[PDB]
């Protein structure tokens, strides 16, 4: 019954550093390497390096050597990985893994994965802009906010058919941004106005934005 | 005719029984005096398959060496998992001595005689023998000292070079002397002098060998990425003292480069320190020994092999990077046991 | 390496996913349910561990290692990855075909005048009401695609229960003015639909 888990992830600022510990049970730690693999959100796997816990044999990937350091503790049976100097792209899920008895590859055993969210330092309220129609789908755009989430409503919630709130995205600046859309029939415009109510609670940003061609 | 098999081996030596040297005191009761008339029989018209990496003699040896060290070297204080052992640590005279191994009846050793045999696969020039060649139980990291040399070409051995996690052994056909010295009268400071010219020449030849084995890509040598000193530095025992040696200068990528006449080619001197606090290679734990003895301490040893680990990982570029190996000493033993395989006939 | 991104096959039939570029070095195959750590389901070309059925098979006769799955089941909706040592493929997200294949409704929203006077420029590409949720999005300027400033989120379920997504570009108003044509091109299992807008 090979068991092994991670207890080190979380949400971190820009740059800084983070520590991840991976405990094992079911065999002698001294035998078998440990490997670290990162999964970008909705993207393939990337191997970052491995460690032999006997004396501390580490092997790093060229993309990461100089940034990450892998360490160990025999008596507590726990491997560690520290990612000093992380960027936005490092937002991912991290796995510690091992292979069969004797040899390292392939990775039969995977821990549990842990989330790591590479954030921005500042709490920033968003900027709200219209999204004019061309039937006749329209909406509002919120740009450069932190933290998450943000509430968006339509005609003070009076209009619910055709609405859709899309998932937010971290940009390269580490700032979230999202958009919400509504379709409405082409002849209704110029007759009934449209207003989106955006509430970014942590920055106390409650705005109501118009929609006009 | 015969079937490959493993079994219990018995060692032979020639150490004088009156000597106080620890290897001799151990061998005089662990091993039998050497055969003065050893015979090897060339096996005609047979090709035999070998695998240096799965071959019990290295495991048995390792057991013998660990027994030797446990019996001989006595640390002042030993730290095992939840255990402290205090014991006197008298100074001892230390010098590796070569030993042979031999099989009892029913069992023989097949030895490959091919010059460019790489530790695995088929061999055409095969002979049979009862006993091995002289092997010095030296313990070393990143470097293979006082060993045997290759005969025709610098040979690259690995269980699989494709796997990044498998150590790579480099067998040299020209040994390089390293002269480490603690001067008499900071008692832990020491240094090793290595001839730059030969070092860089054999280094370039090795680099060309790696290029041949790896699609002529750009070979880079770098210091180790991390770990305890026993691996991040170069660990050995000389006169009972544990030396750790900074080998950063030995992987200079420019001295092999085409920068013409530069500050290379001189006698490179690398720093070293004697440490009483070491991490035992026999088993997990720490060992504290007495301070180093007084007077000149010196060891001149012939580096005969190189231990390496390749970084690897999403290469898709012009280069392959390598860093010095070490750690498991069964590989150090395999470096000389690659030629031999035990076989049953009955 | 060389792996398809998203296949599809109705329950009961057979499907084959091939990862190429192995460099002739064995093969491993992993099944991933998005959100959780993966789980290898075969090892060493033509062997598989316990806990999985004989519905799965594979073969590595050389540069391309293929993986065959018959009798599609609802947990067969997963991302399948080829492995070679420290190498992993792009992963193929295979999903079931309940609901009817739906073409993507594509719209593009130019930057607002408020954004221009704020010295900023962002063009928003909206894709909705499509299924499966596997769309290849590309931003294109004048005549060539451009990779800077683009960010795409993966699709999800809207009120009508199929899939919808969004994409963004973040550029300067000056270049938006300078060029005369900006195109969002989205591919929906190989049906390409495009929309282009000018200043
Ligand atoms: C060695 O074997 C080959 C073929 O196996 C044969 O042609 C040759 O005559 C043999 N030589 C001797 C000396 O037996
Ligand atoms: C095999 O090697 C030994 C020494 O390495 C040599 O004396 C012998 O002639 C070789 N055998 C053949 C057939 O070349
Ligand atoms: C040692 O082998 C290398 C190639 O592996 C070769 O270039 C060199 O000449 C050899 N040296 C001797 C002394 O045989
Ligand atoms: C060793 O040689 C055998 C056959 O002679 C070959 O299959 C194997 O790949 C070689 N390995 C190395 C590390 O050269
Ligand atoms: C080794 O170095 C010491 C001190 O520099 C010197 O006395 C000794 O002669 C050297 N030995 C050799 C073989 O160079
Ligand atoms: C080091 O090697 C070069 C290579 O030929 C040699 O000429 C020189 O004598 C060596 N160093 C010393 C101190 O002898
Ligand atoms: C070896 O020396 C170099 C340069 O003095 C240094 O950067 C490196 O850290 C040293 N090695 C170790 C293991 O400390
Ligand atoms: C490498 O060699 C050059 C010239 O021989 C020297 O200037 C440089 O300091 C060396 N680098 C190291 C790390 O020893
Ligand atoms: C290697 O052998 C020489 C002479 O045989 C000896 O002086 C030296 O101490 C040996 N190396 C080690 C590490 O003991
Ligand atoms: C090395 O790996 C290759 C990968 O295809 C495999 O075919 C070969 O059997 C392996 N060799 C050893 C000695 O494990
Ligand atoms: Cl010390
Ligand atoms: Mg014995
Ligand atoms: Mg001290």
């Amino acid at each position: 019954h090979v068991q092994l888990v991670q207890s080190g992830g979380g949400v971190k600022k820009i740059g800084a550093a983070v520590r991840i510990s991976c405990e094992v049970s079911g065999y002698n730690f001294m035998d078998q390497f440990i490997n670290w693999v990162r999964q970008a959100p909705g993207q393939g796997l990337e191997w970052m390096g491995w460690m032999n816990p006997i004396y501390g044999q580490v092997n790093y990937s060229w993309r990461f050597q100089g940034r990450v350091t892998m360490t160990r503790d025999m008596y507590t049976d726990t491997a560690f990985m520290e990612l000093r100097g992380l960027r936005v792209d490092d937002t991912a899920v991290y796995y510690c893994a091992r292979g069969p008895s004797g040899e390292n590859y392939p990775f039969h055993y995977w821990g549990q994965g842990v989330r790591v969210v590479v954030s921005s330092p500042s709490t920033k309220g968003p900027s709200v802009f219209p999204l004019a129609p061309s039937t006749a789908a329209l909406g509002c755009l919120v740009k450069d906010y932190f933290p998450e989430p943000v509430t968006v409503s339509w005609n003070s919630g009076a209009l619910t058919s055709g609405v859709h709130t899309f998932p937010a995205v971290l940009q390269s600046s580490g700032l979230y941004s999202l958009s919400s859309v509504v379709t409405v029939p082409s002849s209704s415009l110029g007759t009934q106005t449209y207003i989106c109510n955006v509430n970014h609670k942590p920055s106390n940003t409650k705005v109501d934005k118009r929609v006009e061609p | 005719v015969w079937k490959d098999a493993d079994t219990t081996l018995f060692c032979a030596s020639d150490a004088k029984a009156h000597e106080t040297e620890v290897h001799n005191v151990w061998a005089t009761h662990a091993c039998v005096p050497t055969d003065p008339n050893p015979q090897e029989i060339h096996l005609e018209n047979v090709t035999e398959n070998f695998n240096m990496w799965k071959n019990n003699m290295v495991e048995q040896m390792q057991e013998d060496v660990i027994s030797l060290w446990d019996q001989s070297l006595q640390p002042c204080v030993k730290l095992t998992g939840g255990s402290v052992i205090k014991q006197a640590c008298p100074k001892i005279s230390f010098d590796p001595i070569p030993i042979h191994y031999c099989t009892p009846a029913g069992y023989v050793i097949l030895k490959c005689n091919d010059k460019n045999f790489n530790g695995t696969g088929p061999c055409k020039n095969v002979s049979s023998v009862q006993c091995t060649h002289g092997i010095k139980p030296v313990v070393s990291t990143q470097l293979l000292l006082n060993g045997s040399l290759a005969e025709e070409e610098i040979i690259i051995r690995s269980e699989n070079l494709t796997n990044n996690a498998k150590t790579i052994i480099v067998h040299l056909n020209k040994s390089v002397e390293i002269n480490c010295t603690r001067p008499s009268n900071d008692i832990r400071k020491a240094y090793c002098e290595i001839n730059g010219t030969k070092w860089n020449k054999v280094l370039k030849q090795v680099t060309e060998k790696l290029k041949e084995h790896f699609n002529n890509k750009t070979i880079i040598f770098q210091p180790p990425s991390g770990g305890d000193l026993e691996i991040t530095m170069h660990s050995f025992n000389c006169r009972g003292e544990f030396f750790y040696c900074n080998t950063t200068q030995l992987f200079n990528n420019t001295c092999i480069g085409n920068e013409t006449m530069k500050g290379c080619n001189g006698t490179i001197t690398l720093p070293c320190k004697i440490k009483q606090i070491i991490n035992m290679w026999q088993g997990t734990g720490q060992a504290m020994y007495a301070p180093p003895i007084d007077g000149k301490i010196n060891c001149v040893s012939n580096i005969t092999g190189i231990l390496l680990t390749r970084d690897g990982g999403a290469n898709n570029t012009s280069n392959e990077t390598f860093r010095p190996g070490g750690g498991n000493i069964k590989d150090n033993w395999r470096s000389e046991l690659y030629k031999y395989k035990v076989v049953q006939i009955e | 390496l060389t792996q398809p991104a998203s296949m599809s096959a109705s329950p009961g039939q057979s499907v084959t996913i091939s990862c190429s570029g192995t460099r002739h070095i064995i093969s491993a195959w992993f099944q991933q349910y998005p959100g959780k750590p993966p789980k290898l389901i075969i090892f060493d070309d033509d062997k598989r561990p316990s806990g999985v059925p004989s519905r799965f098979s594979a073969s590595r006769p050389g540069d391309t290692a293929s993986l065959t799955i018959s009798n599609v089941q609802p947990e067969d909706e997963a991302t399948y990855i080829c492995n070679t040592y420290e190498f992993f493929g792009g992963g193929t997200k295979l999903t079931v075909l309940s609901q009817p294949k739906a073409a993507p409704s594509v719209t593009l929203f130019p930057p607002s005048s408020e954004e221009l006077q704020a010295n900023k420029a962002t063009l928003v590409c909206l894709v909705s009401d499509f299924y499966p949720g596997a769309v290849t999005v590309a931003w294109k300027a004048d005549g060539s695609p451009v990779k800077v400033g683009v960010e795409t989120t993966k699709p999800s379920k809207q009120s009508n229960n199929k899939y919808a997504a969004s994409s963004y570009l973040s550029l300067t108003p000056e270049q938006w003015k300078s060029h005369r044509s900006y195109s969002c091109r989205v591919t929906h299992e190989g049906s390409t639909v495009e929309k282009t807008v000018a200043p």
